[PDB]
RNA sequence: AUUAAACCUUGUACCUUUUGCAUAAUGAACUAACUAGAAAACUUCUAACUAAAAGAAUUACAGCUAGAAACCCCGAAACCAAAC
C-alpha cells in the first residue's frame, strides 16, 4: 500500500531531470542511480 | 477459629509446604480467616514460561478452521492461493500440558494475583457489592471465579458473575491457561484447589493407556 | 477501493503536507502558541547570557507602550519601558562613541557621529535583537513586532542591565555584541 | 494508482465479550474430566476433519469417502477430475 | 547530487563565541506515554539521567508531558528560529542521552 | 445494607518506636515476653503463625504477601520484614518532590 | 561544479543473452491494476518423559513424543471422444 512512496523517493531525485526520463519511473530510476 | 488446611497427598521431605490466606466473600472485611497449605510440586514449580507460551498457542490454534478458498485456471469458467477448508489442529503432549496448567498457578500465586477462598457464596446477588469487594480487597479488573462443579455453584454468584463481562465464572474442569492469563486475578475455591491437585499429582508414574479412556 | 486504515491515515498526511506548502500559515508569535512560559524564558535568557538582570526591571524594559493600550483595551470590554530606554539609548551613544574614539582619536567628532548612528540604527538593532530571540521575549500587540517598538526595547533593557550589573558588564555586552558588528566593515560604508 | 480521500469508519472490538472472554473453556476436559472426553472431540467442523488432520489431497479424499453417498453428481464428477489432476502430481512427480 | 542540491558558504548566526558562547538550542519538549514498549528507554531516562543533564545544562527550557502517545517525540527549538523534531520511538537510554548532547551541541 | 469500606493506601511506614510495639505483640503472644531466643522463636505452629501475624498486621499495618509466607519461618524477617519501609509516592510524584530545577517543566496529562 | 539555467571538465541507454566482451542480437509509446516455488520419509535444531516413551494400532539395550524447517509461471505442432 506504500508503492506512491517508492516512487516519489526515485521522483525526488528525478524531479531535475528533463524530457520523460523525469516522468518515466522505468528511465528515472536509471538515471538516478548513474547520478549518484 | 482458623480454617487450616493441609495437602492430602505425602509432601517431599526436601520441599517445605506453600501456604497463602484463605478468604471468604460473606463480608468486605472478610480477607483472611484462615491459612492452608499447598503442594509445593503443583504451585512452586520451576518456572517455565515457554510451556505456558506453547499451551496458549496450543489452545488457540488447535480449533482454527480457516474456510478461504480461491478457484485455480481450471476452475474458472489464483495460482497459489487458498483452496478450501484447512485445518490447523495438533495435539502437544499430556504430561506437557500438565506441566503448562501447573506454571501458571505458580506465577498467579507468586505475582499475587491469585486468591484461595472457602466458598463463593455471597450476602447478596447484586453485581455492585462483588465489584465494590474487589477494590476494597486490591483485585485486578478481571477477576476469574472457579467452582468445583457447574450444577452446585451458588445462585447468587451466577447471577452477579453472569452480567459481569470482566469478572467471569467458570467451573473447576473448564479451567485453562488462556482465561487465567486473560484474567488480571484468579479466584479459587478450597474444593477446587484439592480437585487440581488431585489430577495433576495424579499424573505420577507411566502405565501406558494401551487405549484410550473414554 | 484500497481497504485499510493506516494507508489511508498515510494519504491524510500527504494531503496536509501538500497543504501546508501551498497555504502556508499566517505568523504568531510564540507568545500566543502553546508551551509558553514568559518567567522560564526569561530565567533561561539570564542565565543564557551569563548576565544578571533585575526581573521586575528587565520585565518593564520589555513592556512597551504598544502592548499596555491592547491590555487596557481588553480591559475596558504596567511600566512603560521609556525610562529604561533612555538610559539605555543615552548610556550607548556615550559609550560607542568612546570606543571610536580610544581607536580613532585622529577621526574626527562628525565621522564618530556617523559611526555611532550606524551602529544604533533600527535595521542594525532589529537583526540583532531578532537573532537574539528578543522578539519572543518583546511584549507588544502587534506580531511582527514593529522595528521602533523593538529597539525601544532593546536600548530599555540595557537601562535595567546597568542597574543589575553596572556599567561594567554592560559596557563588556555592548563590546562583545554590537561592536563585533563593525567586523568588515568599511569606514566609508559606515 | 490512486488512494482512498476518506478513512474507512472505526472499528471498535470487545476484548472481553462472551466469546474472547469464554474461549478455550473446557479444553483440559481430559484431563479435568478423567479422560472421558478427548479434546479431539470438541472440534467442530466438517465432518470429515473432525479429531483428524491431512494435507489437501488427504482431505479431499476423506471428503469423498464420508458424503461420497450424499455427493452431487456433477459435483462428485467434478472431484473426481481434480483428483486426478492432484494424484499424478504427488504420486509420479 | 550536488548539481540537484544546495550549497552555502562558512557563517557564523552572530559571531557567537567573538565574546562568549552561547547555546542555540532554547526550548526541549519531551512526549511519553505511562504504557507504551517504545517509550520505555525514554521512561528510564527521565528517571535517571534527565536531572543530570537539566544541571548540567540549566539554561535550555524543558517539558516533560507525559501522556497517552503512540510514538513519544522530541522536539528542539533553536534561537536562531530553527526547530527540530526527533522521534523517541523505541529508543534505548543511551541512545537518547547520546541525541540530547548532540543537539545542545 | 452492604457498604464498601474506603480503600487503603499500600504504603506502610515502620513505627518510629518499631521495637515497643513489636515486644507488646510478642507479649500478647502466650507467655513469651522477650523469652530466650525471642528472635529465633520458630512461626511453623499455624495457630500462633495466624495469631501473631494478625495482630501484628492490624496494629502495625503490613500483612506478609502470600508468597512471601513461606520465608517467616522465624522472628528474624517478621522483625526485618516490618523495619523495611513501603511507599505508595509514584515515581512522578516522587520526581516532582527532587528539587526540580528551574527550567525543568513536568505536566500530568493523565 | 559555479556568482551564473546553458558554455568548461568527466562519462560508449536498460533488461536478457551471448566468453566473465558488445559499436553484436533479442524485448520495451507511456500510465494504472493484475501477473510466476506447493508436499516431511529421514535428519539437525527447540522442548516433554526416560528403560522407557506415545490419550489404541509405533518404536526401543537411550530411546520415545511434540514443535519448527521443502521442491514456480506462460506458450506448441499434436492425439482421442461426442455433437454440429
Amino acid at each position: 500500500t506504500d508503492r506512491y512512496w517508492r516512487v516519489q523517493e526515485v521522483l525526488k531525485h528525478a524531479q531535475h531531470f528533463r524530457g520523460r526520463k523525469n516522468r518515466c519511473y522505468r528511465l528515472a530510476v536509471r538515471a538516478v542511480t548513474r547520478a549518484f | 477459629d482458623p480454617v487450616l488446611r493441609k495437602c492430602e497427598l505425602r509432601i517431599p521431605v526436601h520441599r517445605r509446604p506453600v501456604q497463602a490466606w484463605v478468604e471468604s466473600l460473606r463480608g468486605f472485611e472478610q480477607e483472611r480467616i484462615g491459612l492452608a497449605e499447598l503442594h509445593p510440586d503443583v504451585f512452586a514449580t520451576a518456572p517455565r514460561l515457554d510451556i505456558v507460551h506453547q499451551v496458549a498457542i496450543w489452545q488457540r490454534n488447535f480449533r482454527r478452521i480457516s474456510y478461504a478458498n480461491t478457484k485455480t485456471r481450471a476452475e474458472v469458467s489464483v495460482a497459489h492461493g487458498p483452496r478450501g477448508p484447512t485445518s490447523y489442529y495438533y495435539m502437544l503432549p499430556m504430561k506437557v500440558r500438565a506441566l503448562g496448567l501447573k506454571v501458571a498457578l505458580t506465577v498467579k500465586l507468586m505475582q499475587d494475583d491469585l486468591h484461595i477462598v472457602d466458598s463463593l457464596e455471597l450476602p447478596t446477588a447484586d453485581p455492585q457489592y462483588l465489584t465494590e469487594l474487589a477494590q476494597y480487597r486490591h483485585w485486578g479488573s478481571s477477576v476469574l471465579l472457579v467452582d468445583l462443579t457447574h450444577e452446585e455453584m451458588p445462585k447468587n454468584v451466577v447471577a452477579a458473575t453472569s452480567g459481569l463481562n470482566s469478572f467471569n465464572l467458570i467451573p473447576a474442569v473448564g479451567l485453562n491457561v488462556y482465561s487465567m492469563l486473560k484474567h488480571q486475578t484468579l479466584v479459587l475455591t478450597l474444593p477446587s484447589v484439592a480437585f487440581l491437585e488431585d489430577k495433576l499429582l495424579w499424573q505420577d508414574s507411566r502405565y501406558t493407556p494401551l487405549y484410550p479412556f473414554r | 477501493v484500497k481497504k485499510g486504515f493506516r494507508a489511508a491515515f498515510r494519504f491524510q498526511k500527504e494531503l496536509e503536507r501538500w497543504r501546508l506548502l501551498r497555504c502556508p500559515p499566517p505568523p504568531v508569535r510564540r507568545s500566543e502558541k502553546p508551551n509558553w512560559d514568559y518567567h522560564a524564558e526569561v530565567q533561561a535568557f539570564g542565565s543564557r547570557l551569563q548576565e544578571t538582570f533585575s526581573l521586575d526591571l528587565l520585565k518593564t524594559a520589555f513592556i512597551n507602550s504598544c502592548y499596555i493600550k491592547s491590555e487596557e483595551a481588553k480591559r475596558q470590554s504596567l511600566k512603560d519601558n521609556q525610562e529604561l530606554f533612555e538610559q539605555g539609548l543615552s548610556f550607548s551613544h556615550r559609550c560607542l562613541t568612546q570606543f571610536l574614539e580610544d581607536e580613532f582619536p585622529d577621526l574626527p567628532a562628525e565621522g564618530t557621529e556617523s559611526l555611532v548612528s550606524f551602529l544604533t540604527g533600527e535595521a542594525v538593532v532589529c537583526h540583532v535583537a531578532r537573532n537574539l530571540a528578543v522578539e519572543q521575549l518583546t511584549l507588544s500587540a502587534e506580531f511582527p513586532v514593529p522595528l521602533p517598538v523593538l529597539r525601544q526595547t532593546f536600548f530599555a533593557v540595557i537601562g535595567a542591565l546597568l542597574q543589575s550589573s553596572g556599567p561594567e558588564r554592560a559596557a563588556l555586552f555592548i563590546r562583545d555584541f554590537l561592536i563585533t558588528q563593525m567586523t568588515g566593515k568599511e569606514l566609508f560604508e559606515m | 494508482a490512486f488512494v482512498r480521500l476518506t478513512l474507512p469508519p472505526p472499528k471498535v472490538v470487545d476484548r472481553w465479550n462472551e466469546k474472547r472472554a469464554l474461549f478455550g473453556v473446557y479444553d483440559n476436559i481430559g484431563i479435568l474430566g478423567n479422560f472421558e472426553k478427548h479434546p479431539k472431540e470438541l472440534i467442530k467442523g466438517p465432518v470429515w476433519l473432525r479429531g483428524w488432520r491431512g494435507n489437501e489431497l488427504q482431505r479431499c479424499v476423506r471428503k469423498k469417502k464420508f458424503v461420497g453417498n450424499r455427493m452431487f453428481i456433477e459435483d462428485l464428477h467434478n472431484l473426481n477430475k481434480r483428483i486426478s489432476y492432484l494424484y499424478k502430481h504427488f504420486n509420479r512427480h | 547530487t550536488g548539481r540537484g542540491t544546495s550549497s552555502r558558504f562558512l557563517t557564523s548566526v552572530l559571531h557567537n563565541g567573538l565574546g562568549r558562547y552561547v547555546q542555540q538550542l532554547q526550548r526541549l519538549s519531551l512526549s511519553l506515554s505511562r504504557d507504551a514498549p517504545s517509550s520505555r528507554g525514554a521512561r528510564e531516562f527521565v528517571e535517571r539521567e534527565v536531572t543530570d543533564f537539566a544541571r548540567r545544562n540549566p539554561g535550555v527550557v524543558v517539558y516533560v508531558n507525559p501522556r497517552p502517545c503512540a510514538m513519544p517525540r522530541i522536539v528542539a527549538e533553536y534561537l536562531n528560529g530553527a526547530v527540530r523534531e526527533e522521534n523517541v520511538n523505541s529508543k534505548s537510554v543511551e541512545e537518547i542521552k547520546s541525541l540530547v548532547q548532540k543537539l545542545a551541541d | 445494607v452492604l457498604v464498601c469500606p474506603p480503600l487503603r493506601s499500600r504504603a506502610y511506614t515502620p513505627p518510629s518506636d518499631l521495637q515497643s510495639r513489636l515486644e507488646s505483640h510478642i507479649k500478647e503472644v502466650l507467655g513469651s515476653s522477650l523469652p530466650n531466643n525471642w528472635q529465633d522463636i520458630s512461626l511453623d505452629d499455624g495457630h500462633m503463625k495466624f495469631r501473631l501475624l494478625a495482630g501484628l498486621a492490624d496494629g502495625l499495618g503490613h500483612a506478609v504477601p502470600n508468597s512471601r509466607l513461606h520465608q517467616m519461618c522465624r522472628v528474624r524477617d517478621v522483625l526485618d520484614f516490618y523495619n523495611v519501609p513501603v511507599q505508595d509516592k509514584s515515581k512522578f510524584d516522587e520526581l516532582v518532590a527532587s528539587n526540580l530545577p528551574p527550567n525543568l517543566k513536568i505536566s500530568w496529562s493523565y
